[PDB]
């Protein structure tokens, strides 16, 4: 893009965020979201928006 | 009743050698479960 | 952390706090808050929680 700012936002459903291969948590992976050894986060999983159930 | 002296120098646990090895890498989540029993399913998977 | 501050705060669900071992109760230690000949208390027993296991 060639506008001022190159800036922009897209709004994710909280659905999407999820384990990657649909498996189970982890210690150090809950709902799809990476936490460190504190409670806070570090990396988030986001899955692909998928309209045709293929 | 008895005069002689001792004195306890070091005191040390013996223990074996352990480490799950085959539960750290492959049985990595746990299912807690409250019903009687449990269920695992498989697809065959074959299309002509 | 390379902040100005490094005091840094927490919220401990009393849950968490109990006897520990569920080691059956005492007359210095009660609930995993332990008493000293006063009435006042010293130290306090707090475990670590991780739901599935581990």
């Amino acid at each position: 893009s060639s506008r001022l700012f190159r800036t922009q936002f897209r709004m994710v459903s909280p659905k999407r965020i999820s384990n990657p291969n649909n498996t189970g948590d982890s210690r150090n992976c809950r709902a799809g979201v990476q936490i460190n050894d504190s409670g806070a986060a570090l990396g988030y999983y986001v899955s692909e928006d998928g309209y045709p159930g293929w | 009743s008895m005069y002689t002296t001792a004195q306890l120098l070091a005191a040390n646990e013996q223990k074996f050698k352990f480490d799950p090895l085959f539960l750290r890498l492959f049985f990595r989540e746990s299912y807690p479960f409250t019903t009687e029993k449990v269920y695992l399913s498989q697809i065959p998977g074959l299309v002509n």
